[PDB]
């Protein structure tokens, strides 16, 4: 499926997870940010690449990136 | 700890981050975190980016004086 | 329709120059222009024009004439609206000019 | 959460007529998703696959063909009535997989029990150029 | 007599075009009584056409094989054949006016930035300030080249917003 | 008055004023100098 | 050397009907070829 | 899942959708993105593909020769090259009706035939082919050559025959061999064939393989060549009253400098072209042994690249590091090759019509128009391909650490300045050209056309007066005998060239007026705008402010979503796909100008073009409406003339244009939802749900949609203009 990569510039604001319509991201404990939270993608096989997480990222550039490629039944959003 | 880990709050800074929207731009320091995070320098900018935000966190090595 | 309706007619529109119907021919040309100009908004997208605007921003920043209000490309919905509006206006005015010139000259 | 709940097919479905955007042949060929919640009272909600239904006072079970529909129903129930539902995925052979509350605390929380995966520890824009990774099968963002 | 072309006064197609225009104006005029407003309107149109055809002649304008006047754009060639007033003087005048516009816009951009919310001044114009800068732009090239001399016309590449490579 | 003046100070109103001013200037120039093409004093 | 007169009556239906039909048959079997 | 059709992509194999087919075709020959691909395997696949394309080209020209020989009138056209029209191929359509069969019988044929417009008849008459048996043996020999090339590609693909990586990367030896052998001795053999065959065949002497090694091309017999008296070859040139098919007014000359045209056939002299190709061969051979091979002499590419750096930091590091950049990145070489070849075919198009090299080619108006239009469209297409593959080079294989401070790093550093200046010049040209055209149209509409602005193109007229055209007057070179340019070559090529350039009948330096000036500025606007789009796509290919990480997303990706205001059409592929539209408009402009000017020249009403190209009503009415009367009357309820097929393919092109509008305007969400509804309809129906699809039907990708819309748009454009051009030039001429 698609590739979801999260960098260290994330501030743990949990906006990307709330904007996710397929429950791909998660919040794990961290020490590199003030909020002590870091975004993770343990369910990247269910991500369709809608880039809704990138819209909700408040940091400049993007702390979360979605790269398309190798579309599957789950990645193409097919009910059939 | 001694002095402060970053620049003086409220002072103008120039962002040296190349991938940032505010590269070679002047912003105002809001607060500098002292716990030891990667990007403690909170900078507020007068002009918003395409996402509409105006604040970002930068590290110590990507801020200089306004020339 | 191509020959006996569109080519058999519309000869009054193109021969209207030098007469009182020449404004219909000018409006016909302007309508063709607006219809063609709509296609750049109907096609393409936003990132291309955004980067072009970034280059123009660099050009105005070199001369220190960059506006305080940041210029941005039209939104995708806004670009679609501009494209459909100019497309409809061009087609409507084309048919209007052709119909009026043909029906006034020979009618 | 502490113990992963097991789905019950005998739980009553919410009061609804016939759906047209319901489960297709993929439900009997590939996996299909099933959402469960616990309604304290009867009320009318809007399904993402059609019109409106009425949930029963008790357990409620619904079936969908896409996980996005299940999460849309979940967030609608959480925003409108604070229901906290949970959906499973059932394959063709009957394998049941727990999907939304992986630690039972929802992904908005942390719970100090999830290991962060697929996290690049370098800043964005510090990735190598595609010329550096050529004829290797490794993307610049995958390192 | 440059580019194998004849002057408009010496040309025959120019006079033929003028005669045809006068003929069709007279044909339109003959359908109205002399004591009617369309008659005076068509007489004024004919007088304007005759004045324009007289002014296009005896002014250096030349036409080739169709009676439609042609314009020479190369300086020097236009200078030695009295064709500078065709495009050479108008292009200098347009450059003067365009520099006026650019200098006025630059002055308004610079002078409305050292204040709180410059976008508010951009969207709601300071009309007395705009008129003052409008009446102060008569010496735009002097101020432009002086700003070039002191270096305030151009910004250095360190304070300029730049796209990543 | 000053609120109405700031409304008149908005960009579309001053653009409209410039539009009428420039259009009227060019129209009066064309009317009192009928159809010129070449600068001949 | 010179082809016979019935060559347009044979090669044109062959490359207009038969050859595209067998090409589409081979392509359809190749698209849906599974392990 | 995991079907075997995309064997070059394991990820595409595990795609249960119809898109797997489509992405299995568009990514077919992109070997750099294939799984488990090495550089040596990529080079071997490239070599096999090149041999395949060569075999296809040779098979195609063999088929052209065979279909001209069989079901053609080559001998009848040889006898009378003025009246009877060439025949391309016979028509066997069972859907044809009897009036359609009767109407298509032209050129003295026994069946329905197509009038040839490719111009191979004139070319094969010029090179010396006269009989149908010669065309037959040439076609079968080219078919054998194509089969040999296909077998060679297969054998070089086979193991223990694949070339090494250093064999492909040996740039110096390849450059020397292709400069000296592919261009030098090839041109030497071609001009030897010219001297041996074409000049005797143009002088009524048959030279064949049977009588080869027996007939001497020059009566002196090669002894002036060894004696150094090369001027003896240019002793008795062909006279003005010389027949091309016969020996009347012939001569004994194989190499000369008789600049101009043959008066009988309005084409360049065969001896002049033979001398030209001999000089070209000598220049290529003497420059084909300059680079450093395994011998001790030669030139190293990297040494000259690194040494050519301006002092005092004019270009920074200079041209250093470009050798590895060219050698490692194949897309850079692809872009350079496509740009050079596009400039070459642009020059070919601009030099065929003014200087016809083939006998009886200028009289064939439809042939010249079709050849010019085809060459210009191919030129624009590979111009755009050069720029697109340059953007591909910038995205895929470009290491700034390698070429740091060089010319590439510098032009990537100030790319904003280049893009801004090109945008400014595009805005300037477009604003002033549209303002001038609208001003002229309004002035002509008001009944007083003398008020329009007609800026005389004095620069081109001054150039043409400096090159021999005395129509504009003036006293520059090649018009006054006191000039050194007139004195030099006064008895070499000037008397013929001046006669050719002072004639208004041919297309050699035609009269240029204010309408020509305006359309030339329109052409300049089109070229500068397409250049602006393509260099903005190439320079911002690997990154921009909206997408700094554009290199990680590849060359052809749809968008980044609606975030940051909207990011659709941000890849360099989208910039190329917009530049395809702009290139199509520009080539449409140049072909409209060429077609209207040449049609008014052939009709003799050059004044109509002079007074009608100023305003766009003249372009719409006197060109797009007046000349389309015979096209639209190809088929009607009254009957049918010979231009029925051209009217049908004209409407066909307008239809494909509309389908391009379909695939370009509407985007993916509506069609995806409609496909979902159709999937439900097929799933929930009796007597039809027994069947099923092996792959799930999905809507086409956004990049795929752009490509399909571009293809339909370009196909409709090409077919429409080809139909209009051929029907207008052939319906009233011959
Ligand atoms: C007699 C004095 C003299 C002069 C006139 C020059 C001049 C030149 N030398 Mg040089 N040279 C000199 C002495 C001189 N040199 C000496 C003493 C040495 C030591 C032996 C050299 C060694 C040397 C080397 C080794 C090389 C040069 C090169 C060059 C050229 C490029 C210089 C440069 O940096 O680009 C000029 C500076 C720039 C910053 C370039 C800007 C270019 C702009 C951006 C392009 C604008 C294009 C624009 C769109 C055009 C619009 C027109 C429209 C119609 C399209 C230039 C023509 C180079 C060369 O051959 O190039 C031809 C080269 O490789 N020189
Ligand atoms: C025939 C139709 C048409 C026209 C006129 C234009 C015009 C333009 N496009 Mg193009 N374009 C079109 C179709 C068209 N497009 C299509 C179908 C595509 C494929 C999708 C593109 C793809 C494309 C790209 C990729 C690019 C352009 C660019 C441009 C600009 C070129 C600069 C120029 O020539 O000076 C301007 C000339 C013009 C004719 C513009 C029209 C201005 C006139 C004078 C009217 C101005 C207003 C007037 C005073 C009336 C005011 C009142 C009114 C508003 C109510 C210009 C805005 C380039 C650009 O943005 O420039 C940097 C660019 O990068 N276009
Ligand atoms: C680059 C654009 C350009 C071009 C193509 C021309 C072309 C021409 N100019 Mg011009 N010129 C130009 C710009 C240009 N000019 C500019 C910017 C100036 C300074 C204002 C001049 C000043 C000039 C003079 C003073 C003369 C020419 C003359 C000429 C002609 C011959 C030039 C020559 O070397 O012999 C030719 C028509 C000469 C002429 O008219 O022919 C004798 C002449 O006397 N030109
Ligand atoms: C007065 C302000 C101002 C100034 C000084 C400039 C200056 C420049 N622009 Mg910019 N531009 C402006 C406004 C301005 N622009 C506006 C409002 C727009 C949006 C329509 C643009 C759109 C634009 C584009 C798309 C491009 C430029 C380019 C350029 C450069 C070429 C010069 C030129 O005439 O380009 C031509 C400029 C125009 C046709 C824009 C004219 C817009 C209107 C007609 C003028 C507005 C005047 C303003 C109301 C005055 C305010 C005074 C105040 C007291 C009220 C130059 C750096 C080009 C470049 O990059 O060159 C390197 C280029 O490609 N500009
Ligand atoms: C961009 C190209 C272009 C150029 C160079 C011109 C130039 C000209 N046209 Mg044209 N015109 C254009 C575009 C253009 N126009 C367009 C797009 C239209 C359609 C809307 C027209 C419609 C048009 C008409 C209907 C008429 C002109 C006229 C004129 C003249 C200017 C008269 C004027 O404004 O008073 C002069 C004003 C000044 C000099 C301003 C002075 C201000 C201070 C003092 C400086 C001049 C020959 C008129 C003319 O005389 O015909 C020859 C005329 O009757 N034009
Ligand atoms: C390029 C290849 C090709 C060839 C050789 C043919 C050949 C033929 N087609 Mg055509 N056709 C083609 C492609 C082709 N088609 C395509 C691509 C389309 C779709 C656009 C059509 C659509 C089409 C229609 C709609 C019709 C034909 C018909 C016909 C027949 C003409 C009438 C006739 O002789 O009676 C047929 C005589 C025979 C001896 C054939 C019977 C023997 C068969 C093969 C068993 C003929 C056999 C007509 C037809 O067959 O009428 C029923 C007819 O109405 N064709
Ligand atoms: C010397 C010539 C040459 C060579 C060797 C290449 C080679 C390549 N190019 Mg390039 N290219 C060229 C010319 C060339 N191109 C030209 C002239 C253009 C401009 C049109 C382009 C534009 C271009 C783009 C924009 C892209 C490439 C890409 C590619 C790669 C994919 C090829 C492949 O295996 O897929 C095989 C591909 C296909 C089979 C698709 C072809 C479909 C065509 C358009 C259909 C034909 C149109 C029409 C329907 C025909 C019927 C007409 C109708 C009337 C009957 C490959 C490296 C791609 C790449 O590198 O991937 C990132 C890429 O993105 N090229
Ligand atoms: C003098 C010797 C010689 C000659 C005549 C050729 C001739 C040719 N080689 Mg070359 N080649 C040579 C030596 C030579 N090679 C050597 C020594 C090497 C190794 C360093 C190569 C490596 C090489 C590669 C890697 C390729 C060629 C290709 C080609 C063909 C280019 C297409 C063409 O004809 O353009 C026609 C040009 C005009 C009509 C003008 C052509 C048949 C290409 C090929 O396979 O065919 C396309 C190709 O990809 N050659
Ligand atoms: C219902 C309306 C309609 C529509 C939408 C179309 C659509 C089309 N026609 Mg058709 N047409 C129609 C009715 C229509 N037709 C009718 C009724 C007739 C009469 C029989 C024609 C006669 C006709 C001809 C003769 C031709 C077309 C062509 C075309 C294509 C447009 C090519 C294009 O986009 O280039 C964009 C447009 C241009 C490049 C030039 C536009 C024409 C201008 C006026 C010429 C002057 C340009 C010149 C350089 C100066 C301008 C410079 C600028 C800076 C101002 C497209 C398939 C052409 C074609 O197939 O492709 C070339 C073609 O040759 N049509
Ligand atoms: C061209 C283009 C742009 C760029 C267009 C922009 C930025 C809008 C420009 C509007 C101008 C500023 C309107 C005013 C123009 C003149 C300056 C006003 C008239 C001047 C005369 C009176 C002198 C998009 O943003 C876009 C977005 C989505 C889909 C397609 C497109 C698209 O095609
Ligand atoms: S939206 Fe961005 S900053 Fe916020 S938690 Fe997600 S990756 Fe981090
Ligand atoms: S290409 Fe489509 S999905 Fe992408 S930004 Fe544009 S409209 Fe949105």
């Amino acid at each position: 499926a698609h590739v979801v990569k999260i960098y260290d510039t994330c501030i743990g604001c949990t906006q990307c997870v709330r904007a996710c319509p397929l429950d791909v991201l998660e919040m794990v404990p961290w020490d590199g940010c003030k909020a002590a939270q870091m975004a993770s993608s343990p369910r990247t096989e269910d991500c369709v690449g809608c880039k809704r997480c990138e819209t909700a990222c408040p940091t400049d550039f993007l702390s979360v990136r979605v790269y398309l490629g190798n579309e599957s039944t789950r990645s193409l959003g097919l009910a059939y | 700890k001694k002095k402060e880990v970053g620049p003086k709050r409220g002072s103008l800074v120039k962002v040296l981050r190349p991938e940032s929207y505010w590269y070679n731009q002047v912003g105002k320091v809001v607060s500098v975190d002292q716990s030891g995070i990667r990007y403690p320098v909170v900078v507020r900018f007068e002009n918003q980016n395409y996402a509409g935000v105006s604040t970002n966190n930068y590290a110590l090595d990507e801020v200089t004086d306004p020339p | 329709w191509l020959r006996d309706f569109l080519w058999a007619q519309s000869s009054q529109v193109i021969q209207s120059y030098g007469s009182a119907l020449s404004a219909y021919g000018l409006m016909f040309l302007g309508a063709h222009f607006v219809w063609a100009f709509s296609l750049m908004f109907l096609f393409s997208g936003r990132g291309y024009w955004q980067e072009l605007i970034e280059s123009i921003v660099w050009a105005h920043n070199k001369l220190r004439v960059a506006p305080s209000i940041q210029p941005r490309a039209l939104s995708i919905t806004q670009g679609r609206a501009v494209g459909v509006a100019h497309y409809l206006l061009g087609g409507i005015a084309t048919t209007w000019s052709f119909f009026l010139a043909r029906i006034i000259a020979v009618g | 959460p502490w113990k992963q709940p097991e789905l019950d097919p005998d739980t009553p479905s919410p009061i609804f007529g016939g759906s047209t955007g319901g489960l297709l042949r993929k439900a009997q060929v590939e996996e299909f998703y099933v959402t469960t919640w616990e309604s304290p009272k009867e009320q009318i909600f809007e399904m993402p696959t059609g019109g409106a239904a009425i949930m029963r006072k008790g357990p409620n079970l619904l079936k969908f063909a896409r996980k996005e529909q299940c999460l849309a129903l979940t967030t609608q129930l959480r925003t409108k009535f604070k229901m906290t539902p949970c959906f499973y995925r059932v394959y063709a052979d009957g394998k049941v997989e727990y999907l939304h509350p992986k630690d039972g605390v929802y992904p908005e929380k942390v719970n100090a029990g999830r290991v962060g995966v697929n996290q690049n520890m370098r800043s964005i824009g510090e990735n190598v150029d595609p010329i550096k990774v050529k004829f290797t099968g490794s993307q610049p963002f995958t390192i | 007599d440059v580019a194998g072309l004849t002057p408009c006064s010496e040309s025959k197609a120019y006079n033929k075009l003028e005669r045809k225009e006068l003929k069709t104006l007279e044909k339109r005029l003959k359908k109205y009584e002399p004591g009617s407003a369309p008659y005076l309107a068509l007489q004024a149109t004919k007088e304007r056409t005759q004045n324009r055809f007289k002014n296009y002649a005896k002014a250096g304008l030349l036409c080739g094989n169709d009676g439609l006047p042609h314009l020479i754009s190369d300086p020097g060639l236009a200078l030695r054949f009295n064709h500078a007033g065709e495009v050479f003087i108008p292009t200098f005048g347009f450059l003067y006016v365009a520099g006026y516009i650019g200098h006025v816009g630059r002055q308004y951009i610079i002078k409305s930035k050292e204040d709180a919310k410059p976008t508010d001044k951009e969207i709601i114009l300071d009309v007395p300030l705009a008129l003052q800068l409008a009446f102060q732009g008569w010496a735009w090239p002097l101020a432009a080249i002086q700003e070039l001399r002191n270096g305030s016309l151009l910004e250095k590449d360190e304070n300029i917003t730049v796209s990543p490579r | 008055m000053k609120d109405f003046t700031t409304y008149l100070s908005t960009a579309p109103v001053v653009g409209l004023g410039w539009a009428i001013f420039t259009s009227g200037l060019l129209i009066e120039i064309n009317r009192f100098f009928p159809d010129p093409l070449v600068f001949s004093f | 050397f010179v082809p016979p007169a019935w060559a347009p009556s044979l090669f044109v239906p062959l490359t207009g009907l038969v050859l595209p039909a067998i090409g589409m048959a081979w392509a359809f079997t190749y698209i849906q070829k599974e392990k | 899942a995991t079907k075997l059709f995309p064997k070059f992509s394991q990820g595409l194999a595990q795609d249960p959708s119809t898109r797997r087919i489509w992405y299995g075709l568009a990514t077919a020959h992109d070997f750099e993105s294939h799984d488990g691909m090495t550089e040596e395997n990529l080079y071997q696949k490239i070599f096999a593909s090149h041999f395949g394309q060569l075999a296809i080209i040779f098979l195609w020209t063999s088929g052209n020769l065979f279909h001209v020989a069989w079901q053609g009138n080559f001998e009848q056209w040889v006898t009378d090259p003025i009246h009877v029209r060439p025949i391309a191929h016979a028509i066997w359509d069972p859907h044809f009706g009897q009036p359609a069969v009767e109407a298509f019988t032209r050129g003295g044929a026994s069946g329905p035939v197509n009038i040839a417009t490719s111009g191979v008849y004139q070319w094969w008459y010029t090179i010396g082919l006269r009989s149908n048996q010669e065309l037959y043996v040439s076609s079968v020999f080219l078919a054998l050559v194509s089969a040999v090339f296909l077998f060679a590609g297969w054998l070089h693909l086979q193991p223990n025959f694949q070339p090494s990586l250093s064999w492909f990367k040996d740039a110096e030896s390849r450059l020397n061999h292709h400069l000296s052998g592919l261009f030098g001795v090839s041109s030497l053999a071609w001009t030897g064939h010219l001297v041996h065959v074409a000049i005797p065949e143009s002088r009524g002497q048959h030279v064949g393989w049977d009588n080869f090694l027996s007939v001497l091309p020059h009566p002196q017999g090669l002894t002036p060549f060894w004696s150094g008296n090369w001027a003896a070859y240019a002793q008795n040139p062909d006279t003005a009253s010389h027949a091309f098919g016969t020996a009347d007014g012939s001569g004994t000359a194989i190499l000369t400098f008789l600049g101009g045209f043959h008066p009988q056939t309005q084409s360049l002299w065969l001896s002049d072209m033979a001398h030209h190709h001999l000089a070209i061969a000598v220049l290529f051979i003497v420059a084909g042994h300059m680079y450093r091979t395994n011998f001790g002499i030669g030139h190293r590419l990297e040494a000259i690249l690194e040494a050519h750096t301006p002092p005092a930091g004019g270009l920074g590091a200079g041209h250093k590091g470009l050798f590895h950049t060219v050698n490692n990145s194949l897309h850079f070489q692809l872009g350079l090759a496509l740009a050079s070849v596009g400039t070459i075919t642009s020059l070919v198009a601009q030099h065929m019509y003014s200087l016809p090299p083939y006998a009886y080619l200028a009289v064939d108006f439809t042939t010249q128009a079709s050849l010019y239009t085809h060459h210009q469209y191919i030129a624009g297409f590979i111009m755009c391909g050069a720029f697109a593959h340059g953007a591909i080079f910038f995205i895929r294989d470009y290491d700034p650490e390698q070429n740091k401070g060089n010319v590439l790093a510098r032009v990537l550093d100030h790319k904003e300045a280049i893009i801004s200046h090109l945008s400014w010049v595009s805005l300037f040209l477009g604003f002033h050209t549209l303002g001038l055209y609208v001003h002229n149209d309004v002035v002509q509409a008001f009944g007083t056309p003398e008020k329009q602005i007609l800026i005389e193109p004095v620069f081109a007229q001054w150039i043409q007066a400096a090159q021999g055209k005395s129509l504009y007057g003036f006293d520059l070179l090649l018009a006054s005998s006191s000039s050194s340019a007139y004195s030099a070559g006064q008895s070499l090529w000037l008397p013929g060239w001046l006669e050719a350039i002072n004639n208004n009948q041919n297309s050699l330096f035609l009269t240029i007026g204010p309408g020509d000036f305006l359309v030339h500025h329109a052409i300049a606007l089109g070229l500068h705008t397409t250049t602006l789009i393509l260099v903005k796509g190439a320079l911002d290919a690997r990154g921009s402010k909206l997408m700094p990480d554009k290199k990680d997303f590849g060359y052809s990706f749809p968008c980044d979503g609606p975030g940051r205001g909207g990011t659709c059409d941000i890849s360099a592929y989208d910039a190329f796909y917009l530049a395809v539209f702009w290139m199509l408009n520009t080539i449409g402009w140049v072909t409209f100008y060429w077609h209207w000017k040449h049609l008014t020249l052939w009709q003799g009403n050059v004044s109509q073009f002079d007074e009608s190209s100023t305003y766009l009503m003249g372009w719409l009415r006197d060109y797009l409406w007046l000349n389309s009367s015979q096209l639209i009357n190809g088929y009607n309820p009254f009957g049918m003339n010979s231009l029925s097929v051209w009217a049908w393919t004209f409407l066909f092109g307008h239809l494909v244009y509309a389908t391009g509008f379909m695939f370009l305007i509407s985007w993916r969400g509506y069609w995806q939802e409609l496909i979902e509804t159709l999937v439900w309809a097929h799933e929930k129906t009796p007597l039809a749900n027994l069947v099923y699809w092996k792959d799930k039907p999905v809507a086409l990708s956004i990049v795929q949609a752009r490509l399909v819309g571009l293809a339909h748009f370009s196909v409709g454009y090409i077919f429409t203009y080809a139909a209009f051009l051929i029907a207008s030039t052939s319906g009233r001429f011959g």
